[PDB]
């Protein structure tokens, strides 16, 4: 009674239906869906995910941001209350923006597929560590370093998020992002990679 | 005697010039256990240089380290062999 | 000025050796003289300045917020990784910090992620409104001056410190006691 | 000697306040590094406000 | 074992393009 | 039934010796502590466990 | 089993180092019982309520699980205090042999 | 007129159940009287503590996910969404009178009781109490401390706090997906779908509450029926044998200690809760998957199976489009200390190749190679319990975080054998100490300056001596030697009477008379007896 | 629930001057309340069923 | 009852079905009898174990 099939598809896409752990928050539900990155602003009960621009965020900054569509909003009324919180409760969900200072874009190398993820000089990776899933937000801004409190892996900012001490073997996942016809920041599609600690059907 | 002190006597159910309590337990482990020990510590400490890290203080430690351990292991082989220490 | 006022109210500048972190000292100018070097450098390219008050003076009470519960989640989401739950002291990648937040008032705790010091990112006025980090400053304040409630505090970090009071006061305790009952040999 | 209990303490604290004030090393800062002289004001908490002097001192 | 799949590039890469939004679900 | 008068002999010397060697019942003024105490003990730890 | 020794604590029957001792452990009870009494007090009249912040009575606040912590504590470690005192003055000392048939 | 009334409800309880012989022999077991031996009880009293704390804290409790508002008394987290569990746990501490204290009591229970097993766990490894015929309860015992880790791993868990979510999300949830064939479905059986569910707290709730500790509570039981029936070891002393045991009766010496130590360890716990502060929830926040804290430390018992994690390297293998993690090798590390402390005894009974039904203890000093495995044994555990806390030194003590990794990385492979090397000849020494008192005698710390000026010290024989006034030698028996001159005597009472004020000199004499007398009598007693064995 | 409702509630407000009292301290406050049935449960899963077992 | 003990939420909170069994999809209900309709409809051999429970 307590034995699941975890390979089974249960979420809808825009490719039909597709197993929990190949897909997040960021995954488009049907195709050409603009997906917008928000940020947690507010009470619960004052719009907590409003819209952001490239201009909010300067050199040598970090936010969090969550994927946000145009179909929840505000989460006044009961119906957008459970859309709102289960983009806060989502397992895959953070995403690290982190701006580069212009002097060091020089020195960037990226890793073959993703030659044309970022918008200039802003990057966004995810906040998920690879090793086994807490939180690796502590962003220093003058070595350019990714540190997680949990195993002290930290990752570097100016290669493609590749480990460079602990006990870290992958590197972060890179998530592709432009700016809309109103100027507020959106994305070009999800990950090219399962995103989170592996497991044994990992990889190709 | 004046004195309080009561003597034991006792019967429960390597030799006693090196250990004076030999035949009481436990007293001796076997030489080549530590020797095989000592090369395959020094064989760990040699591979952890494969790894994530970029810096290369932490690899001149561990060879250190592992050069006196080798040191240590060769040199009591051979005062054993040699016959200077049983 | 901002930055100015940040590093020399604090005393890490002027600074005497190159290591991984310049430390927090005692300071070597005054509130005046502290304007003075604060003006000179606004002079030559601008950038941000430090809050003043109606009197023109350095604001102190006009910067501490109204809610507590929206700065807390705040400080949470932002601040936390870096600095405690409540602001204790935290580590970083070699050699370097972050340091406690009991000690800085609040013109010193705006000025801080109004510029980016170190290591510490900046936070613009577009990222955090400078509404929100009165609401920041004002948890910062508070979670620093509360009591705590049901004994000694023991640092504030957690099961370490609760550790170590166990094997060094509970055990010690229970053994004596049990010597003290018992018999030797 | 006069008080041999006494003269075996004096051994101990020699070795560990050696070992305390040579352990300045350990520290991403460092030791001491205002002469074994340590004229003033250079080792004031303006000047030198490092951990290695403090455990030079104590 | 180095991961497959995780290798860099020299490639220079292009300015992503203006996001338009396919109107309404298909 | 009952048991055996040697066990029922025993067991009630054993008993009365344990009690009568201890000369607690001598001790009026220790023996009344004991009890107030306890009272005492077991009131505050009701009142807190149940109020 | 067979008890090889057993002898009264008080030989001599009246002396002044007897009445000390019992004193003694009067003493270490009536501890226990202020204690328990002052646990009773306190658990029902104290402010125990939480206080907000920098308010009058938030110190007052700050001392009701102290004190509860303090006065459950006292009092049943001071009654064991005076219990294991009993036993190492006023109860026989003996040593008994029993043989183990394993 | 207790004597008519006790002497006609004791006929009534014999003329029903006749428990007469089976109540005397209970009342005449003896035990032997050491300190060491103590170590075993403060476990137990603190399970008994743990129970009437678990069964006040279950008034109160709702397990729940259901995310709901605050809106409460505490004005900091005023509005804050957050889960049914965290709120009610909020409430206990908040809105109950004396619900902190009770929970505070708990926690510091709980800590007490991993302690107190840790401790009895090496006097019993140390001292040879497993060898025969003792080896099933050690083996209880082991499975004691793995169910005492677990049910104490799930106890704090159950608020829903930051630091218990992050660490539940990495341990429980990360480690579990990383076994090779069965890592995603065991993943998915245990949480019912992706990590956070909706079904974990009150599964972890009637885990924590009804099954772990029955499980724990039958098997003390166990334990004790055990030691009951098997007649307790003892240590090699005058007039002990390997087929006798001398200590106390049960009734009354035995159980007034057992009664005043239970009544101590309850007034350490109780003063303890009440002083110190242990888990404020209200400090840290409802957990969040996109937040984090500094700190992430499990309680003290976890903490090795954690500092295991940071050190090991980040070997990882690829094979045939599939993965390997670093998890791995830990969940394999895990279980492989448990193994090998299951069956200890019989891989030294296979290794010495001795099994002869041993009743009397060993001191440690006896046994040199297992006191130094030991030794060793308790150096790695405490330098991975202190590599879990690497990043609270690094900020507390002025170290690099990089530094620490390293140091632990290459001390779990150098530090053990430097305690092995170092235990072994410290046993070896303290032995030779015990052959100079039995050939010379004690030391008095005199010194003597003879007529032709020669300096010697005066020594004390303790046995017959020879015609020139050299000692005879003694043979070692295995029990402690005296080492001072004031542990035999060499030093009276200063006067019978208060601090202040003498007593008259013929009590003094008359009580000093007496107690010389007493000594002779219990000195001579063991003595007959010790004599008439050995015939 | 109606049956929780007219056999626990309403007789248990009806005994003489310990009623409404003894009412507030099973229930935390009036009827419905909000901790009542994690109480039942954990009264039906632990205690009961402990002093069963040690009764049988 | 250790079966049971491993689906069961003893909570009063309040939410809407959203399951299987159409007759009830709406309604708002507590968290146990949703959990309650769960064990019977959702996890295999539910019903039948909770059926020899109350027979018991
Ligand atoms: C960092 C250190 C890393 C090492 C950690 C452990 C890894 C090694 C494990 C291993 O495989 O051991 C090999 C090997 C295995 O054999 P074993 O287990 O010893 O077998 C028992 C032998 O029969 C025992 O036979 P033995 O010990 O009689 O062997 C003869 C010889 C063994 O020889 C040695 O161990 C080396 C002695 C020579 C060097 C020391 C002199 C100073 C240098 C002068 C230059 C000379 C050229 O002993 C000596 O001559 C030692 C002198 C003792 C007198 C005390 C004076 C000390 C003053 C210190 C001066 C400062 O062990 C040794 O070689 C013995 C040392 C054990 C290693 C751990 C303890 C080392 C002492 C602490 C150092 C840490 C400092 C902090
Ligand atoms: C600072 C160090 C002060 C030590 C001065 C000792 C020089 C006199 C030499 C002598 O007679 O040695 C006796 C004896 C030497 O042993 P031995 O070689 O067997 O000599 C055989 C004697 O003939 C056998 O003599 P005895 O068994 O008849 O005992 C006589 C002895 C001992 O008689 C006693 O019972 C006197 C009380 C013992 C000293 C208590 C000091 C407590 C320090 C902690 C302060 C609290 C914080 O009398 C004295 O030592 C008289 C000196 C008066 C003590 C007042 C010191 C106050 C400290 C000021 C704090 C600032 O030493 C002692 O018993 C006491 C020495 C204390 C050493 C501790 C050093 C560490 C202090 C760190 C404190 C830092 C606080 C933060
Ligand atoms: C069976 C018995 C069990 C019970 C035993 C319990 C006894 C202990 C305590 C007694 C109980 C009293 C109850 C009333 C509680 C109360 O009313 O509450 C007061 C307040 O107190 C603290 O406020 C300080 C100020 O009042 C605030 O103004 C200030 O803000 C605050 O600052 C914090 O916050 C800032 C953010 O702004 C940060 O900047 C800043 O850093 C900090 O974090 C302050 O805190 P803090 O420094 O803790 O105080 C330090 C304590 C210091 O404690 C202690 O003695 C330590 C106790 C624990 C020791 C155990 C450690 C083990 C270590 C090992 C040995 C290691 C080595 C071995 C391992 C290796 C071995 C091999 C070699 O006392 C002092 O001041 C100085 C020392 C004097 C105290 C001495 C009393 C007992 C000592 C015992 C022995 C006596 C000998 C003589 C001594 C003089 C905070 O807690 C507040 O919440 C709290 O509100
Ligand atoms: C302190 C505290 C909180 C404790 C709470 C205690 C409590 C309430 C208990 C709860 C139980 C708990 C929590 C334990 C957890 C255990 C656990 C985790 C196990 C999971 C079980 C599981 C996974 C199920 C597997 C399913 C399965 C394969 C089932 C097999 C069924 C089996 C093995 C049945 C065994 C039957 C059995 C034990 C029978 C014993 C019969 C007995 C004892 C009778 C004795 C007896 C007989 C036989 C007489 O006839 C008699 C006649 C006249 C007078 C006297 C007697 C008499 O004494
Ligand atoms: C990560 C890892 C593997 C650990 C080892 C790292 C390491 C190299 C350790 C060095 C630590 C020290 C002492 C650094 C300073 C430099 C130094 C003096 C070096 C060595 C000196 C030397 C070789 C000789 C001197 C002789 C000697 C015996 C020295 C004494 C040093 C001692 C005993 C210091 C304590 C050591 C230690 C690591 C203790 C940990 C204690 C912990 C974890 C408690 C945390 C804790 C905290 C953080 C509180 O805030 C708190 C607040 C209120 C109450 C309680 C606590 C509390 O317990
Ligand atoms: C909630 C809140 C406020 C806090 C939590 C409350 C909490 C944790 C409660 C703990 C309560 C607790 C554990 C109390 C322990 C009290 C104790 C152990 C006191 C006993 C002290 C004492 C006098 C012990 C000595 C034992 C003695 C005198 C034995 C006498 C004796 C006994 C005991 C017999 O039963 C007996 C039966 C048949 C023949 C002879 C005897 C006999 O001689
Ligand atoms: C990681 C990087 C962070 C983050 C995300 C934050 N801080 Fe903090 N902070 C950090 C460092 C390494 C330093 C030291 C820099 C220096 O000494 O030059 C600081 C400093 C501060 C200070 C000043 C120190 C004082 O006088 O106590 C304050 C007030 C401060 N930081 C607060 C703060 C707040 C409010 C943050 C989130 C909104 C925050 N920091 C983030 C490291 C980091
Ligand atoms: C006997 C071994 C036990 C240990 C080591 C243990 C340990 C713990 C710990 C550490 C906590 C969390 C402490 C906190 O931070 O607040 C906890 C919570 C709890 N335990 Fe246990 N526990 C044990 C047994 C029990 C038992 C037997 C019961 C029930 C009869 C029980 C009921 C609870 C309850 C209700 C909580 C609620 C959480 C809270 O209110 O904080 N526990 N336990
Ligand atoms: C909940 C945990 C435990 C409790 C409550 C407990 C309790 C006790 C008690 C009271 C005794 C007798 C008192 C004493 O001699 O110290 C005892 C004896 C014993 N225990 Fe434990 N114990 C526990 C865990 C363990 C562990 C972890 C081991 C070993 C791995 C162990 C092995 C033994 C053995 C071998 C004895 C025999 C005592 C002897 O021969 O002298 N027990 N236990
Ligand atoms: C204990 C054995 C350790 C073997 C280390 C193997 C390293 C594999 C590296 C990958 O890549
Ligand atoms: S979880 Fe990030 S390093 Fe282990």
């Amino acid at each position: 009674g307590l034995i699941k099939n975890p390979w089974k598809p249960v979420v809808p896409t825009a490719e039909g239906k597709k197993a929990v752990l190949w897909t997040s928050g960021w995954t488009p539900r049907f195709k050409g869906e603009t997906i917008y990155l928000a940020r947690a602003t507010g009470r619960p009960g004052e719009s907590p995910f409003v819209k952001m621009r490239p201009e909010d965020i300067d050199a040598g900054g970090m936010e969090t941001v969550f994927p946000w569509r145009e179909s929840d909003g505000d989460g006044t009324t009961v119906e957008s209350e459970h859309k709102l919180t289960e983009i806060a409760m989502g397992v895959r969900n953070p995403v690290m923006l982190i701006r580069i200072k212009p002097a060091d874009m020089h020195r960037v190398i990226k890793r073959k597929g993703q030659e044309s993820f970022n918008f200039g000089e802003l990057f966004a990776y995810t906040k998920v560590c690879s090793h086994l899933g807490c939180p690796s937000s502590l962003y220093e801004q003058q070595t350019y370093r990714i540190l997680c409190p949990c195993h002290q892996s930290q990752f570097d900012a100016l290669e493609f998020a590749k480990p460079i001490f602990g006990p870290a073997a992958r590197a972060l996942a890179q998530l592709p992002i432009t700016i809309d016809e109103d100027g507020y920041l959106v994305a070009n599609g999800d990950f090219v990679e399962p995103v989170g600690p592996a497991f044994w059907e990992r990889k190709s | 005697m004046s004195s309080t002190q009561d003597r034991s006597q006792l019967d429960p159910e390597v030799d006693v010039e090196d250990v004076p309590s030999a035949e009481w337990g436990w007293s001796h482990m076997p030489i080549g256990v530590m020797h095989i020990g000592g090369l395959l510590s020094a064989a760990f400490l040699l591979v952890m240089m494969r790894g994530n890290h970029v810096g290369h203080v932490e690899d001149w430690f561990l060879i250190g380290f592992a050069a006196v351990i080798v040191a240590l292991v060769g040199r009591n082989w051979w005062l054993r062999r040699r016959g200077w220490i049983r | 000025e901002a930055a100015v006022y940040f590093q020399v109210s604090t005393g890490r500048m002027p600074a005497m050796r190159g290591e991984a972190q310049a430390p927090s000292k005692p300071p070597h100018f005054d509130e005046s003289q502290i304007d003075a070097l604060g003006a000179y450098v606004q002079a030559n390219g601008g950038g941000p300045t430090v809050p003043r008050d109606d009197h023109g003076a350095v604001a102190q009470e006009s910067l501490i917020g109204g809610d507590v519960a929206r700065g807390g989640d705040l400080f949470r989401l932002n601040c936390a990784s870096c600095h405690n739950f409540t602001g204790k002291g935290g580590a970083l990648s070699s050699g370097k910090y972050a340091p406690d937040l009991g000690d800085a008032n609040p013109a010193q705790i705006y000025t801080a992620m109004l510029t980016g010091p170190q290591n510490m990112p900046k936070f613009s006025d577009r990222q955090l409104t400078p509404d929100e980090k009165r609401d920041i400053v004002a948890y910062v304040r508070e979670s620093a001056e509360t009591p705590s409630y049901g004994g000694y505090g023991l640092g504030g970090f957690g099961p370490a410190p609760e550790g170590m009071a166990m094997w060094i006061i509970g055990m010690v305790a229970a053994i004596g006691v049990a010597m003290w009952i018992g018999s030797r040999a | 000697v006069a008080f041999p209990r006494l003269n075996a303490l004096s051994f101990w604290l020699f070795l560990f306040g050696a070992l305390i004030a040579i352990a300045g090393f350990i520290t991403p800062g460092g030791a001491a590094d205002f002469g074994w002289t340590a004229y003033s004001p250079l080792t004031d908490a303006i000047h030198s406000p490092g951990a290695g002097g403090d455990l030079w001192i104590m | 074992c180095s991961p497959p799949g995780e290798t860099a590039s020299s490639e220079p890469g292009t300015t992503p393009a203006i996001w338009t939004g396919s109107p309404s679900p298909a | 039934g009952r048991s055996p008068e040697v066990h029922r002999k025993t067991v009630a010397a054993n008993l009365t010796d344990a009690l009568e060697g201890s000369t607690l019942k001598r001790r009026k003024v220790i023996g009344l502590s004991l009890g107030i105490g306890l009272g005492a003990f077991g009131a505050g730890t009701l009142v807190a466990f149940i109020g | 089993v067979e008890t090889i020794f057993k002898e009264p604590r008080w030989p001599v029957p009246g002396t002044k180092a007897e009445k000390r001792t019992e004193r003694l452990v009067a003493y270490w009870l009536m501890l226990g019982g202020l204690s328990g009494l002052a646990l009773l007090l306190v658990f029902l009249f104290w402010p125990w309520e939480y206080q907000p912040f920098g308010s009058e009575g938030e110190f007052l606040y700050s001392l009701a699980t102290p004190l509860y912590g303090l006065t459950f504590g006292l009092s049943i470690l001071s009654i064991g205090i005076g219990a294991v005192l009993f036993q190492k003055k006023f109860i026989p000392e003996e040593i008994s042999v029993q043989d183990r048939h394993d | 007129d207790f004597a008519k009334l006790a002497a006609a409800q004791g006929d009534a309880i014999d003329s029903r159940y006749h428990p007469s012989a089976a109540v005397r022999r209970q009342l005449n077991k003896v035990f032997p009287t050491h300190w060491s031996f103590l170590l075993g009880e403060i476990a137990l009293y603190s399970f008994i503590i743990l129970l009437l704390t678990g069964v006040w804290l279950t008034l109160f409790f709702d397990p729940s996910m259901a995310h709901v508002t605050y809106d409460g008394v505490y004005q900091p987290l005023r509005g804050v969404q957050m889960s049914r569990a965290y709120e009610t746990a909020l409430d206990i501490s908040f809105e109950v009178r004396g619900g902190l204290f009770v929970r505070q009591v708990h926690h510091w229970a709980a800590l007490m009781f991993a302690a107190s097993i840790m401790v009895h766990l090496a006097r019993i490894f140390f001292t040879g109490a497993f060898r025969r015929p003792r080896e099933a309860n050690w083996v209880i015992g082991s499975l004691l401390l793995i169910l005492a880790m677990f049910e104490g791993f799930f106890g704090y868990s159950l608020p829903d706090d930051l630091l218990s979510g992050t660490g539940i999300r990495a341990a429980l949830s990360g480690i579990t997906m990383g076994i090779p064939v069965i890592g995603t479905w065991m993943h998915w059986a245990l949480f019912g779908g992706d990590f956070p569910g909706e079904i974990l707290i009150p599964r972890l709730y009637a885990l924590h509450i009804l099954l772990i500790p029955g499980i724990i509570l039958a098997l003390i039981g166990a334990h004790l029926a055990l030691v009951w029936f098997q007649k307790h070891t003892q240590f090699p002393g005058p007039g002990r044998t390997e087929t006798n045991v001398v200590g106390v009766r049960v009734m009354p010496v035995f159980a007034v200690k057992s009664g005043a130590f239970f009544a101590m360890i309850t007034g350490v716990l109780g003063l303890m809760g009440g002083l110190l502060t242990i888990n404020p929830i209200w400090n840290l926040g409802p957990y969040k998957p996109s937040q984090v804290s500094a700190g992430s430390q499990p309680d003290f018992y976890m903490m090795w199976t954690d500092g295991l994690i940071r050190l090991w390297p980040a070997w990882e293998f690829y094979p045939f489009g599939h993965t390997i993690p670093q998890g791995v090798w830990v969940a394999v590390g895990m279980g492989l200390v448990f193994a090998l402390l299951i069956a200890y005894p019989f891989i030294e009974k296979k290794v010495t190749g001795d099994d002869a039904h041993h009743n009397l203890l060993q001191r440690p000093r006896d046994v040199p190679v297992r006191t130094a495995i030991g030794s060793m044994a308790i150096a790695l555990y405490l330098l991975l319990t202190f590599a879990c806390m690497n990043d609270i030194i690094a900020l507390k003590f002025h170290i690099s975080l990089n530094a620490t990794t390293w140091i632990g990385r290459i001390g779990m492979v150098v530090l053990p054998a430097i305690v092995y090397f170092v235990a072994y000849r410290w046993a070896i020494s303290l032995q030779r100490s015990d052959r100079e008192v039995l050939e010379h005698g004690v030391e008095t710390g005199i010194i003597k300056r003879l007529p032709h000026g020669a300096y010697v010290e005066l020594h004390q024989p303790l046995g017959p001596v020879d015609e020139h006034g050299h000692p005879i030698p003694l043979e070692y028996a295995g029990a402690p030697l005296p080492k001072r001159m004031n542990k035999l005597g060499s030093g009276g009472a200063p006067g019978t009477g208060s601090f202040l004020f003498p007593d008259p000199a013929v009590e003094h004499e008359a009580l000093t008379e007496a107690a010389h007398a007493s000594e002779h009598k219990s000195l001579t007693a063991l003595k007959e007896h010790q004599d008439r064995i050995h015939g």
